């Protein structure tokens, strides 16, 4: 495989890992949830059910790389499961692969029978022009197809976000939450597009709501401490990092994702004059921090 | 650093 699974697999030896799974992602961790999934992709690499749910999780724990590789072979065992192409346009967007995001979003659009005749149509990114319009234009004409489609206000944002347009972009994606503000990966879509958009504030109220809908949302704590470190508030970019890293681990390969985020961590308590928070990191151990920044929960 | 979708 392609695909990095974690070696010592505990659900590997279970007897329903796939509905454990499903389970833990509304009781427990992501990372708890990727791992259950794992076992199902490695004893059972044909369900891409088992490839789909591990490739939206990876995305919601900070890990686009390991979400393209997982949401490729659910693409290639399912080519109409939309919600596959949906997590790799908004992962090859985060990435950077101008190409594969507008690919994904249409075969998103596409996938959909509600949308399928949209293929056969005679319809500033310079860098892929054709490509751009030609999504661009899909989504439009899926607009007056369907004028409050939440998912296509929500994709227009991810076009925009993709060319830079920032404002058309997130008044897309606030339509989106404006049609369902319970769904937490439009908050954060919508704070994500504000903050890169140069609006923090903004962004970090977002950011609030999506994860008091769901506060094991690693990527929106990542974001967040992103926003504050941006406006140089390090107490709470800290905070928001060790609550981050803490999830992130719920072993092996795992504590190497990781890393990058405890570096980025050290630049905050260097930064906040910690030369002994500092030292600390270098454990690797989220105890310490925990103290220092009153997320006492987690020393139970 | 960018914010993530």
């Amino acid at each position: 495989t392609d695909y990095p699974f974690e070696a010592n697999n505990p659900y590997m030896y279970h007897e329903n890992p796939m509905e454990e799974g499903l389970s833990m992602l509304k009781l427990a961790n992501l990372a708890e949830a990727a791992l259950a999934f794992e076992a199902v992709c490695q004893a059972a690499p044909e369900r891409e059910e088992a490839w789909r749910s591990l490739g939206l999780t990876q995305a919601e724990n900070e890990k686009d790389g390991l979400a393209i590789i997982a949401l490729n072979h659910a693409r290639m065992l399912d080519p109409k499961d939309i919600a596959v192409h949906a997590a790799l346009a908004v992962s090859h967007t985060n990435e950077h692969n101008a190409n594969a995001a507008l690919a994904s979003l249409r075969a998103w659009l596409l996938s959909q029978p509600q949308y399928e005749q949209l293929g056969s149509v005679n319809l500033f990114f310079f860098a892929a022009p054709n490509e751009y319009r030609e999504c661009r234009t899909l989504l439009h004409a899926a607009l007056e197809m369907n004028p409050n489609d939440a998912q296509l206000h929500a994709s227009l944002g991810v076009l925009y976000n993709l060319s830079n347009n920032y404002d058309s972009a997130a008044a897309n994606l606030r339509r989106a939450v404006e049609l369902r503000p319970d769904d937490a990966q439009l908050w954060n879509k919508l704070g994500a597009t504000l903050a890169n958009g140069n609006r923090p504030q903004e962004a970090l109220d977002a950011y609030n709501r999506a994860l008091d809908i769901n506060p094991g949302y690693v990527r929106v704590m990542y974001n967040m401490a992103v926003s504050y470190s941006n406006m140089s508030q390090y107490d709470l970019a800290a905070k928001q990092l060790v609550r981050a890293i803490y999830m992130q681990v719920g072993g092996e390969a795992s504590r190497e994702a990781t890393r990058s985020m405890w570096d980025f961590f050290r630049m905050l308590l260097n930064v906040m004059n910690r030369p002994d928070l500092v030292e600390l990191t270098y454990a690797q151990n989220v105890e310490p921090f925990a103290k220092e920044f009153g997320l006492q929960s987690m020393l139970l | 650093r960018a914010a993530k979708l």
